């Protein structure tokens, strides 16, 4: 009834919102076996500090009452002990509902997820990872980039906390790797990975093949989702990032970032273990179906992006870097062909090499 | 000294419920501030609570400190010094990430308390004396210090937005805000005086208090920094009777008049001729302001000013206006000298 | 024993004000090069308001008028004597 809503439409730290959420979750759990948009939208708007009326004042702003409500929600979610209920609540909270505070609601949901990760709410973190899997790559990747920018830029320890969570949660680690690859698209200066985030990623490359395998084995994959439902294998991003070592200097004075080549190369070297693990998981086992691995015909887009982005004085200043990047790309293509990740035959990338700088690695890739 | 997840939850329950969950007793202000600092060392999406907590703690700190000062809670000197150290550490780590939100939040509460507390306590131009009164307290001093660090970090990036936010907050919290902007103008002349003159001319545009605020700010900013004010006023004049109004309000503008005597050839005569389309009432106000300025405040080598004025009376409409102005000036001086009769005038 | 030389220190800070007025950078260079003795003097002697204010930051006819009135309109030797002693 609307009387309960009115009784829950007062104060920004009110426990009535938590009681309403618990009752709705219990109703959903009771009816799940025999299985509303409006109630979830209203609950999110109440959390987002936007009132029930579409054009009324904000629901009591934020202040310390919003922090109290967030703490109460985190405490309830950690002790919720219901994967489906937590996943449904997380999906409802961070979905674009068209309200005036939709982006702020998504940002607050990401903030709560970061708080849960800091609180080591492992079941809640897993539910958030599943919700991100059930969310568009654009909004989820933007939220991940915002959370990474918030944490990594602070004092040391946030990278340590992220690495510890990645060691604990492998699905969250794979989602974070995919989100980092999507953010570090080599598109601009901001696309250059930050030092702390890159250090955490490089340090967390001991179980990256294991995390990728865990993400692959977590759930069978359907057809291509809408713009990517958190694809596990972000191999193209890592391969480009290794290639984009001189791109840090190219995008920028000019020589602002040039020492990251070795760390990226070390992180890229983990793909050999990932390639062998993927080969064992697909070719050796019965998982040799579909396209081998997550390719999505992105190899041609990757080659086109490499050709387009490398135009910044490739001839003499970055000749050695271009040749090394060509060798890395050839190694990635050979790994994909041997491991079966790229089911397509030749000329899919050999023709693309025509619009790339000539190197001995190009002949080696052709050979 | 890292904090564990359960310890972070306990600190949340401590500063948020007020009671530490184990001991079962309410915490004090010092415990509240130290818990806030502990939370500041952790999750930035949890730092909005840190921001409002610092706002409340600093409100209590300002209340206690200034109550003790005027009567001439417990001391908070060392915790405030540690807060100052940690914010300097942040702004040294990475200005772009912390600086805008912290500057806006600080300026926000800095104006809030200026609007609320000022002019209402026991004993609270006199603007600089008031500035000494706030510098008697230490919390607001440290806040101004870290804000100065913010601007020194924000000089090459976007100081315009910072000064825009500053002057807008001053507009909301006038005239009790203006000691902060007076101190920063003393610290930073150029942008501050440019915004002061823009605010003054737009205030004349409005009225054609706030103008008094602009004049008081100019007076408080002319402590060995009035040369830039004179140059800025000259640049504005090159393009405006708000300058005359401010000089009528602020006698220290007569220092600029000494150079303005040499500033105005026939180019200046034509420039005055262009502005001559103003109406008779505006012209009457202008001549009254001119005689009051040249009489009541010209305490410099104004024999040069008089010589130039008489030389103009020796272009054509300019000369007619100038000899008329000379006659009114003589009448005004006669009114000044022969009157009131017993202290004298000056 | 700095408290008997208040007028001497007043002349000193008048010199300091004129120094910063005409040659600001030289005064800044001198003070910053020897900042430790200046801050030591500021801390040791809390009575020095002017030094702290200086380091942080960077009469008339109205009173004499009755006296020159009495002097000008003074005919008896007593009036001249009293106004001149004043």
């Amino acid at each position: 009834m609307s009387d309960i809503r009115h009784s829950l439409l007062r104060r920004d730290a009110l426990s009535a919102a938590k009681e309403v959420l618990y009752h709705l979750d219990i109703y959903f759990s009771s009816q799940l076996q025999s299985a509303d948009k409006g109630p979830v939208e209203l609950l999110e708007e109440f959390v987002f500090q936007v009132p029930k009326e579409r054009s009324a004042q904000p629901k009591r702003l934020n202040s310390l009452q919003e922090l109290q409500l967030l703490e109460i929600m985190c405490n309830y979610f950690q002790e919720q002990t219901k994967d489906s209920v937590r996943q449904i609540i997380f999906s409802s909270l961070f979905s674009p509902q068209g309200n005036k505070a939709d982006d702020s609601r998504m940002s607050l949901l990401g903030k709560l997820v970061s708080m849960a990760v800091a609180v080591c709410r492992i079941p809640v973190l897993e539910c958030a990872a599943s919700w991100l899997q059930r969310t568009p790559v654009v909004y989820c990747v933007r939220l991940a980039k915002a959370l990474v920018d918030d944490y990594c830029c602070l004092v040391p320890g946030s990278i340590q906390t992220l690495k510890q969570i990645f060691s604990a949660s492998p699905r969250f680690c794979c989602q974070f790797i995919t989100s980092v690859t999507a953010l570090y698209d080599l598109s601009s200066d901001d696309l250059i990975p930050p030092m702390d985030l890159l250090e955490m990623i490089v340090t967390w490359i001991f179980e990256d093949p294991r995390l990728i395998l865990i993400t692959f084995l977590n759930t069978p994959i359907a057809a291509n989702l809408p713009i990517g439902f958190l694809e596990l294998t972000p191999l193209v991003g890592l391969i480009r990032w290794c290639v984009k070592a001189p791109l840090a200097y190219k995008r920028k004075g000019v020589g602002m970032d040039r020492d990251s080549h070795l760390l990226y190369s070390k992180l890229h070297l983990s793909v050999l273990q990932v390639l062998m693990t993927l080969q064992l998981h697909l070719t050796e086992k019965n998982l040799y179906g579909r396209l081998g691995l997550i390719l999505f015909d992105h190899m041609v887009p990757l080659v086109e992006e490499i050709n387009r982005l490398a135009d910044e004085l490739n001839p003499l200043n970055a000749s050695q870097e271009i040749e090394l990047s060509l060798d890395r790309l050839a190694q990635a293509l050979q790994v994909a062909m041997a491991s079966g990740a790229l089911l397509c035959t030749r000329d899919d990338l050999r023709t693309l090499c025509s619009r790339l700088p000539h190197n001995n690695l190009l002949q080696l890739v052709i050979s | 000294a890292p904090l564990s997840a359960q310890e972070l939850s306990q600190e949340i329950k401590a500063f948020l419920t007020g009671v530490d969950p184990i001991l079962g007793h309410q915490l004090s202000a010092r415990e509240h501030a130290r818990c806030g600092l502990l939370l500041l060392r952790s999750l930035p999406p949890a730092r909005a609570a840190v921001l409002d907590h610092l706002r409340g703690v600093f409100d209590e700190s300002v209340r206690a400190h200034l109550a003790a000062l005027d009567e001439t809670g417990p001391g908070l000197e060392d915790v405030v010094q540690e807060v100052q150290q940690v914010l300097s550490e942040f702004i040294r780590a990475n200005p772009k990430a912390w600086a805008p939100v912290i500057s806006a939040w600080s300026i926000d509460l800095m104006g809030q308390l200026s609007s609320t507390y000022s002019g209402q306590h026991q004993r609270v131009g006199a603007l600089n004396e008031l500035l000494q009164l706030w510098m008697g307290c230490r919390a607001t001093r440290t806040l101004m210090d870290i804000y100065v660090q913010c601007l020194s970090a924000l000089i090459g990036s976007c100081p315009d937005a910072c000064v825009d936010a500053l002057l807008d907050t001053s507009v909301q919290h006038s005239p009790h805000f203006d000691w902060v902007v007076a101190h920063i103008g003393s610290s930073f002349p150029g942008t501050i005086i440019s915004r002061v003159l823009s605010c003054g001319l737009k205030d004349f545009c409005v009225h054609g208090k706030i103008a008094s605020v602009v004049g008081i700010l100019g007076h408080l900013a002319s402590r060995h920094g009035d040369s830039i004010r004179r140059e800025l006023l000259r640049m504005f004049h090159d393009s405006v009777p708000f300058l005359l109004q401010l000089a009528v309000m602020s006698p220290a503008l007569l220092g600029t008049v000494s150079g303005e005597l040499v500033d105005c050839p026939a180019v200046l005569s034509q420039l005055q001729q262009h502005l001559q389309g103003f109406p008779r009432e505006e012209l009457d106000n202008m001549l009254n302001l001119a005689v009051h300025l040249v009489s009541q405040a010209s305490g410099a080598g104004a024999y040069r000013l008089l010589q130039f004025l008489v030389d103009t009376a020796m272009p054509d409409t300019v000369r007619e206006a100038c000899d008329r102005l000379i006659q009114l000036l003589l009448l005004h001086l006669q009114k000044l000298v022969h009157h009131r009769g017993p202290p004298p005038r000056l | 024993s700095s408290r008997h030389l208040a007028a001497f220190i007043n002349k000193f800070v008048q010199f300091i004000h004129k120094y910063i007025t005409y040659n600001a950078p030289a005064a800044i260079s001198f003070l910053q090069k020897h900042a430790d003795p200046l801050h030591d003097l500021s801390f040791d002697n809390s009575d020095l308001v002017m030094l702290k204010s200086l380091l942080a930051g960077l009469l008339t006819a109205a009173e004499m008028a009755p006296y020159m009135k009495r002097l000008s309109r003074g005919q008896t030797v007593e009036d001249l004597l009293e106004v001149l002693s004043d």
